[PDB]
């Protein structure tokens, strides 16, 4: 019955500003402690800032001192993180976690609940919409009974994308791969699914691609190769 | 400040093994140490808090322990859904510091990959580019060698590969190797091969197609 | 009888208690109103912190007496 | 283990610590649940003043061992 909902993340040029919010439900921010933890791509968890809203104590890490301002609005039960003068080394998934009592009496406090995480990307490259191309099942992607098909989401910026199949009615045997930063500075993602070969002519397989940073929604139909 | 030092950095044990993770504290932290689990693509979840206390909802096979400035996270029945990265935390002095992390993978019987290949679509050729993707499906271990060949002339560069996380059910991997080429460059060649070298492969499997036919 | 509990954020809650109620019970009656776990609650009365074992009659707390709420930070 | 820390006023304070905790740690726990800063704390055990930087095992502090606290003001 307790959850933390984050917002404010997105794309921003180096030197720009962003304000991450953390909507709280199930508890009172004015009585609990809320911290921020970021995770850079391919790196571990780094503590950012913290608030003890009951007393108004705020603490920061030496890597974000003077640039980040952490605050908490008790009226709307939200903890904010005003990020200023953003650099490239700030690109990470920022998490919102509550720090306090975790269940057993006479025990040290720990971060029990976390937010889903929001992604802050900092670079001078502008936003680019994803172009989705089909991976048509041919005589080379069939091995007797099964037939592998998929979609190729090429050249988009920034992260992330969401690749579904048949609007969610095809979750069995789907392998969506992580994003790769191409040499052209844009990401590329491929999602493939194995389906029975006796279903390529009768059934229809449409991949649903969602890109919120560019407000783009793509639905690409995948059908076998022909002349 | 106070920094944690985890050991080892990566582990691999079969289903049912008992794995321990060492976390050494810089200064004296008392029992103010928590263990967290971060599954791929999800937020870190709290497992063991206050050095050794179990959190509500975490399976009882997870446990923590304290002896001085050293903390051990131990899992009794290692299940396939335990593939994640584990971080010990220091919640004593306010400059909170985490451990370096510990990626734990499931040790499984060797499985050979079923390799597929996809020529570029006509929709992509209209836009001016041509990418050929080689698909390695459901294999173990993670170590795989993909070698693109165009008219038996090996290709260096212009090859982006990506591996997926170990599956929470079958504990297998998947590799996506794409060969990005220009449209006119794609018309200049005829045969496009993908060679796969794997441990569960007695000989390198080569999957090649011819331009324009499928 | 009822006593006042004042917090640092301005919240004033008047909780109906009894002299025989332990301090663990008056803290348990506060989380039902605000959600603060009893381990975080530090009750202050006349410049003295009420221990988790005694009753509020051991401190001679009368009706319409005021308690001050302080929250721990680390626990343990 | 649970140890006790009594003062001169007569209040007893129950702490749940470990035999390997340092004295700066047990002073931090007193600050956390009683508010008094560590600089105003002075721990006495069997007449000997506890020296910051030593574990509770160095003073052979068994469980339920009552400590004494005197303020520095």
């Amino acid at each position: 019955e307790v959850q933390l909902v984050e917002s404010g993340g997105g794309l921003v040029q180096p030197g720009g500003s962003l304000r991450l919010s953390c909507a709280a439900s199930g508890f009172n921010v004015s009585y609990s402690s809320i911290h921020w933890v970021r995770q850079a791509p391919g790196k571990g968890l780094e503590w950012v800032a913290s608030i003890y809203s009951y007393y108004g104590s705020t603490y920061y890490a030496d890597s974000v001192k003077g640039r980040f301002t952490i605050s908490a609005d008790t009226s709307k039960n939200t903890a904010y993180l005003q990020m200023n003068s953003l650099r490239a080394e700030d690109t990470a998934v920022y998490y919102c976690a509550r720090y306090g009592f975790a269940g057993q009496p006479e025990t040290w406090y720990a971060m029990d609940y976390w937010g889903q995480g929001t992604l802050v990307t900092v670079s001078s490259a502008s936003t680019k919409g994803p172009s989705v191309f089909p991976l048509a099942p041919s005589s080379k992607s069939t091995s007797g009974g099964t037939a592998a098909l998929g979609c190729l989401v090429k050249d988009y910026f920034p992260e992330p994308v969401t690749v579904s199949w048949n609007s969610g009615a095809l979750t069995s045997g789907v392998h969506t791969f992580p994003a790769v930063l191409q040499s052209s500075g844009l990401y590329s993602l491929s999602s493939v699914v194995t389906v029975p070969s006796s279903s390529l002519g009768t059934q229809t397989y449409i991949c649903n691609v969602n890109h919120k940073p560019s407000n783009t929604k793509v639905d690409k139909k995948v059908e076998p190769k022909s002349c | 400040d106070i920094q944690m030092t985890q050991s080892p950095s990566s582990l691999s044990a079969s289903v049912g093994d008992r794995v321990t993770i060492t976390c050494r504290a810089s200064q004296s932290v008392s029992s103010a140490v928590a263990w967290y689990q971060q599954k791929p693509g999800k937020a870190p979840k709290l497992l063991i808090y206050s050095a050794s206390s179990l959190y509500s909802g975490v399976p009882s096979r997870f446990s923590g322990s304290r002896s001085g400035t050293d903390f051990t996270l131990t899992i009794s029945s290692l299940q396939p859904e335990d593939f994640a990265t584990y971080y010990c935390q220091q919640a004593y002095v306010e400059p909170i510091t985490f451990g370096q992390g510990t990626k734990v993978e499931i040790k499984r019987t060797v499985a050979a990959p079923s390799v597929f290949i996809f020529p570029p679509s006509d929709s992509q050729l209209k836009s001016g580019t041509a990418s050929v993707v080689c698909l390695l499906n459901n294999f173990y271990p993670r170590e795989a060698k993909v070698q693109w060949k165009v008219d038996n002339a090996l290709q260096s560069g212009n090859s982006q590969e990506s591996v997926t996380e170990q599956d929470s059910k079958d504990s297998t991997y998947s590799l996506s190797s794409t060969l990005t080429l220009s449209k006119a460059d794609y018309e200049k060649h005829k045969v496009y091969a993908c060679e796969v070298t794997h441990q569960g492969l007695s000989s390198p499997v080569t999957k090649s197609f011819n331009r324009g036919e499928c | 009888m009822q006593i006042f509990v004042k917090t640092l954020t301005g919240k004033t809650i008047t909780l109906e208690v009894e002299p025989s109620d332990t301090i663990e019970n008056v803290k348990a009656k506060i989380q039902d109103k605000e959600g603060i776990p009893p381990d975080q609650q530090r009750l202050i009365f006349a410049g003295k912190q009420l221990e988790d074992g005694r009753t509020l009659s051991d401190y001679n707390i009368q009706k319409e007496s005021t308690l001050h709420l302080v929250l721990r930070l680390r626990g343990g």
